């Protein structure tokens, strides 16, 4: 090899998911040599040219090296349909441009189930209080999960990241912590649930005492 | 009578293991027998070759090499500097000043393939390579005081030359 | 074919959390190294146990070849304590087709070992409408981040179940959790099942906590 090397990257899972949110496939350059400082970016969507549908660059330096950035904006259907992005960077010490594709993964998806699973009694001893959520069944692991306790975003929480299951699908818990007093003296909260499935990408599932 | 002389081939003085040297004794001989005598450390070795060869140049080939012979007295002294590694920064001599491109070689072991090579000076990137390739400099500039080594990809893997002090 | 210039790389693995804790069990530590020259194979080792070789024994190849290159690897078994106090496992390979040898150096974890605990978790009630609820045992409060789980129910274990890997905990601890996949009668009958849990701060490298309705 040698020469300038080229990296795609995919657009952020949950800016996929909020329409209202801007997703982007980014292709970056780096190796640029301060010889031949020249690149120059194609896109291809599922094979034909997306042109610019605004497609955006320009130069920096790092190392004692050129690294350039063209961006495509991608479109939430076309992305979550699966379509295929394209990036054809071709320098001049490059004998041959290099070509890198990236898609969400392949296969049809699964709608992740969601179960609150309050602590266990033998834990209720300590101070605080291991408040759990699994979700499995859902495919892929794009996925996050938050807590709104009080129309808030509770800090000490962990979430696992999703685990290969038997089916094909995912699973990942999510253990939420609280002062025993809090869940004690009864309070509720619900974990927050986003996968490409979801009515509206989105569902809520509660969890307090009783 | 004059004193013979000893050469390199090629005129790398500090070098990489595996590679191949050569002494090189020029001068004149005795027209009744004529053979050279090598000195490794002011001692001799297997004396004859008006070249003495170095084939698979290691560690120990390293030192003072002086040679002799029937009609010259002995030589004035060359060193040998063999070293262990995936790259070596060249350059017939670190003590630079001026009218002079100062010439860098980044070398690698058994010459193998390197690439995406930068020359460094104080842990910082003076020079990128796509491909392995001599750094020189213009005019020669006593803003050339440093430490320098070279590194790059031996494949796909990461390699570095020891420090030097470009003086 | 695979051109391989470049130091055929090394890779060496620890050993199994289980076989450290279990004084019956071998762990063995092994230093594998693929992208084996083709012309210049076989690889000479050496283990030096937190300072000094050990040549004997400690040793087993046995070559075998891959995609389009080599693979050798040393085994070492370990010695629990050993291993399960700090020792330095160190391994070094030398290939004629590197300019050096290349030395890799593992060791256990270093930090306040901790004692964990084990709660087990009956499924939500929202997904008995499932034909497998699922088993959920927790195992918070732990380091370092070795361990092992399983799942007994009575005289024989269960297989259907797997198991996140360690995460920091938001105070330098860790935790997981593994689910179980039984069937929905399996738990309704009543039936119990216990989260086997094997770590090193436990009472005798072992605790449990058994799960029913
Ligand atoms: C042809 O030959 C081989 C094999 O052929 C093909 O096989 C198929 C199956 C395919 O999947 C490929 O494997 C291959 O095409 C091929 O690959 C070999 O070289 C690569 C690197 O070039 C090796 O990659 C490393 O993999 C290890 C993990 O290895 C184990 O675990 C993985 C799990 O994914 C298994 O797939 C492996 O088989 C190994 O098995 C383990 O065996 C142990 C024995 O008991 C057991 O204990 C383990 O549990 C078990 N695992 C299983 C099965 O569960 C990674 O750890 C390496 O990552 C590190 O280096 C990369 C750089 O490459 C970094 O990006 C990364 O960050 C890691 O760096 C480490 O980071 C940590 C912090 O996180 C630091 O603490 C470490 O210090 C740091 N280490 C470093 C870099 O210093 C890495 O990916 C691959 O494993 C090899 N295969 C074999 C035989 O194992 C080979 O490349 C190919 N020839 C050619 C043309 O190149
Ligand atoms: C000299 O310097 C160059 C610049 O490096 C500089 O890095 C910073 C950190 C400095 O501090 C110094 O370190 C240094 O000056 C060198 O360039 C680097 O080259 C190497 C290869 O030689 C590249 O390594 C591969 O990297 C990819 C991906 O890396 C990601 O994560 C790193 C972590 O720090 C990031 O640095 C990097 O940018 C990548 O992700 C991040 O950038 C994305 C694009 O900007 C982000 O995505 C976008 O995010 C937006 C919002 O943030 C928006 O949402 C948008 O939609 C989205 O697209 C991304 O979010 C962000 N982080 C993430 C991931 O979330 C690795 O995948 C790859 O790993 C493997 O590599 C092997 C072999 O290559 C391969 O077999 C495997 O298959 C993988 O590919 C490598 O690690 C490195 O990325 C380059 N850095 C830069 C600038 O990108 C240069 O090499 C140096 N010169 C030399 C050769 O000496």
């Amino acid at each position: 090899l040698g020469g300038p090397s080229v990296f795609l990257f995919p657009p952020k899972p949950k800016d996929t998911l909020m329409i209202s949110r801007t997703p982007e496939v980014t292709c970056v350059v780096v190796d640029v040599s301060h010889e031949d400082p020249e690149v120059k970016f194609n896109w291809y969507v599922d094979g034909v040219e997306v042109h610019n549908a605004k497609t955006k660059p320009r130069e920096e330096q790092y190392n004692s090296t050129y690294r350039v950035v063209s961006v495509l904006t991608v479109l939430h259907q076309d992305w979550l349909n699966g379509k295929e992005y394209k990036c054809k960077v071709s320098n001049k010490a490059l004998p041959a441009p290099i070509e890198k594709t990236i898609s969400k993964a392949k296969g049809q998806p699964r709608e992740p189930q969601v179960y609150t699973l309050p602590p266990s009694r033998e834990e209720m001893t300590k101070n605080q209080v291991s408040l759990t959520c699994l979700v499995k069944g859902f495919y892929p692991s794009d996925i996050a999960v938050e807590w709104e306790s009080n129309g808030q975003p509770e800090n000490n929480y962990k979430t696992t990241p999703p685990v290969l299951d038997s089916d094909g699908s995912f699973f990942l818990y999510s253990k939420l912590t609280v002062d025993k007093s809090r869940w004690q003296q009864g309070n509720v909260f619900s974990c927050s649930v986003m996968h490409e499935a979801l009515h509206n990408h989105y569902t809520q599932k509660s969890l307090s005492l009783s | 009578l004059p004193k013979a002389v000893v050469f390199l081939e090629p005129q790398w003085y500090s070098v990489l293991e595996k590679d191949s040297v050569t002494l090189k004794c020029q001068g004149a001989y005795s027209p009744e027998d004529n053979s050279t005598q090598w000195f490794h450390n002011e001692s001799l070795i297997s004396s004859q070759a008006s070249s003495y060869f170095i084939d698979a140049a290691t560690v120990n080939d390293s030192g003072e090499y002086r040679c002799q012979t029937n009609l010259s007295t002995l030589s004035d002294p060359v060193q040998l500097e063999v070293h262990i590694g995936w790259l070596l920064l060249q350059a017939p001599r670190w003590v630079f000043k001026e009218e002079d491109p100062i010439h860098l070689r980044c070398h690698s072991w058994k010459n193998t393939a390197l690439h995406k090579v930068t020359y460094l000076q104080n842990g910082k990137d003076r020079k990128y390579f796509h491909h392995n390739s001599d750094f020189h400099i213009p005019k020669a500039t006593l803003k050339d005081s440093g430490s320098y080594f070279c590194r790059g990809l031996v494949g796909s893997k990461n390699v570095s030359s020891e420090t030097v002090n470009i003086t």
